[PDB]
């Protein structure tokens, strides 16, 4: 139903029961068997592109399954054509890729090599993740590395967190392994 | 899609309805006549 | 089952006046993120908006409608609410057929308007549903007012083909 | 806001009022903040090579400091003296960050 | 009969309409669930098909350079290894730097 | 579908025409570049017409707010950063600063 918003889908219902109703109403006090019953079957058919066993005659008639006509071929179209879109869209990354965006939150440890190295950067990438990580609220700094790791678990892919690669491979290791290192490495270093 | 996307479609359809109502009061006064 | 069949009638006849009017009336049609008069909660009907928690609880404030024929024309049309009230009193006007069809039986077109009445107040409320949604976008939910309107028109339309049911049948035994 | 109500040197606001005035403070001197004419930072014209704004203002002797937010640039600082920067910056991009029938 | 109901069914699977039509309520509301389901499956099916046959039909991985999973590497202690090691073009310094800490 | 961020998108596109303040480090920054994107965007700005270019920042700042999205204004990330915090801030910042200096 994603491809319809919920409103799209409620007045669809309501203009389906006024169609059969008007239906009725102007079939019936007119000269020349389109009961209530048999409007709503009508009708049903007509949106789902299946056809019925009757069709009206009168001009009143007509008119009414003209326009419910226009309004099924526009509607259907616009439900195949937004799903299509949504799907292509759907099948259509690293430090610069995190850095661009701003979905999701990343930070690192507070009092660390890392966050002096942020500091103390001059590197276009990284002078743009330190102003983004200084001024962010809440801090985006965590006090221990197992807090680093149950914010990334619990952020729902919200929180990327920058740490030393020793501690990410060991942990990418240990259960539940839901965490994952992305990219490489942004420098290299020892202890 | 938003129902601002395709709220055209419906004012037809009402306006479509209104009229189909409109045009049987005519017929049923000059067939009755 | 006649008796029954205008029981149904005048008793939906006066829900669906009923229904609908208290949505016209109260303020409780959208649940959306607002600010009355910083931003709380609000809860805004056809008119009037008003903060649903906080210090400023209750303090209502009319909806300012207003802030190139295409979009002034469908917000005039919201302004003033013009579909919602006209189905209002077409609903009035079939509940009075209704209501005179019993006290006059010279005539058996009085109830056959009564359906026409009913069936055109609930072709009126889809646009004024419409209007309303559409200018309302120019996170959210719906009110019990909303949908106390979306029932006034299930009502209006059942009591349209009951209306009618009663004329067709009453016609028919006399001719046959 | 209303600077009608006030006169004299304290006719403005703004960081760099505050900040003339703790230069001033701390340098020991009494100064008049005297806006360009020109209403421009400055830059010098190819064809006349005469600087223009803030930067010529200080060139010609017709004044003595500039306390508006003017760019280190290369050119400028072959013709005026420059202090430590005082605020960082970047060149960057702003942007200004359905109808009916459309079907 | 069991017959007819096989043809009538595959008939709106396939939107190709009906010789008949359920007359009754409980055939009725059996012949509109399946319509609707007609009706989501076969958008689904053009709308699926689009999409493999859009996404697809959309120095590139060498203009970033790789950019995507195409690792690209060298020759160890060779001209090329130490052309992108010493070079300063931005592509040349985006490969090497991509390189050298490739793992 | 089609329906469905860099220094690039200004200077590939041409719908949206991108200005700087006259007599500023700015135009005199784009003006001696030799760098292939700097060089193509002033190649571009000094043949536009109209002037892309503007007289003060508040004028660039309306240019941006009453062009309706069709004007990018190219201004330093301080003043920027700050108009787009005032109200009606309708302005935002795209990507990040195409060089590094301070006043």
């Amino acid at each position: 139903l994603d491809p319809l918003a919920y409103e799209i889908w409620m007045c669809i219902v309501f203009a389906y029961i006024g169609v059969s109703v008007v239906l009725f109403l102007v079939s019936r006090f007119s000269p020349y068997e389109f009961g209530i019953f048999n409007s709503l079957w009508f009708s049903l058919g007509a949106f789902m592109q299946q056809g019925c066993d009757i069709s009206p005659r009168s001009l009143s008639g007509r008119i009414v399954g003209g326009v419910w006509w226009f309004f099924t071929l526009i509607i259907i179209s616009s439900y195949t054509a937004n799903l299509a879109a949504f799907l292509t869209v759907e099948r259509m990354e690293s430090a610069e890729d995190l850095a661009k965006q701003t979905e999701i939150a990343y930070g690192t440890l507070e009092a660390g090599s890392t966050k002096e190295f942020f500091r103390r950067s001059k590197i276009a990438v990284f002078e743009k993740m330190w102003t983004y990580m200084k001024s962010a609220e809440p801090s985006v700094f965590v006090r221990t590395t197992e807090e680093g790791m149950i914010r990334v678990r619990k952020s729902k892919g919200k929180y990327a967190y920058l740490l030393e690669s020793t501690m990410n491979e060991y942990i990418e290791q240990r259960k539940p392994c839901d965490t994952m290192k992305v990219g490489g490495n942004l420098d290299s270093k020892g202890y | 899609l938003s129902l601002s996307n395709v709220a055209g479609v419906f004012y037809i359809l009402i306006g479509g309805l209104g009229l189909a109502m409109l045009v049987a009061l005519i017929e049923f006064c000059y067939k009755s006549r | 089952d006649r008796g029954i069949q205008m029981l149904i009638t005048t008793v939906g006849a006066f829900a669906a006046f009923s229904l609908m009017t208290i949505a016209v009336g109260t303020d409780y049609w959208l649940y959306s993120r607002g600010v009355c008069r910083e931003e709380v909660m609000t809860h805004s009907g056809l008119w009037r908006t008003c903060c649903l928690e906080g210090a400023f609880r209750g303090v209502c404030k009319k909806i300012d409608h207003f802030p190139d024929t295409a979009e002034y024309l469908l917000r005039a049309v919201r302004a003033s609410s013009v579909f919602p009230i006209l189905s209002v009193t077409l609903l009035f006007f079939g509940g009075l057929c209704v209501a005179a069809s019993e006290f006059h039986r010279s005539r058996h077109s009085v109830i056959l308007s009564a359906g026409i009445f009913f069936v055109s107040a609930g072709l009126s409320n889809i646009i004024g549903i419409i209007v309303y949604i559409s200018a309302n976008a120019g996170s959210y939910s719906y009110g019990w007012s909303f949908y106390f309107g979306a029932f006034s028109f299930i009502i209006a339309e059942i009591v349209g083909v009951v209306a009618v049911h009663i004329y067709i049948e009453k016609h028919q035994q006399l001719r046959a | 806001k209303n600077a009608n109500q006030f006169e004299g040197n304290d006719r403005y606001e703004g960081y760099c009022v505050e900040l003339a005035a703790e230069i001033a403070k701390h340098v020991g001197y009494s100064y008049r903040l005297e806006i360009v004419s020109d209403g421009k930072y400055g830059a010098r014209d190819p064809d006349t090579k005469a600087w223009n704004g803030m930067v010529g203002e200080l060139v010609y002797g017709r004044a003595d400091v500039a306390v508006a937010p003017l760019t280190i640039t290369l050119v400028r600082e072959e013709v005026i003296d420059f202090s430590k920067p005082f605020m960082s910056l970047g060149i960057s991009i702003m942007i200004k960050k359905p109808g009916v029938f459309s079907f």
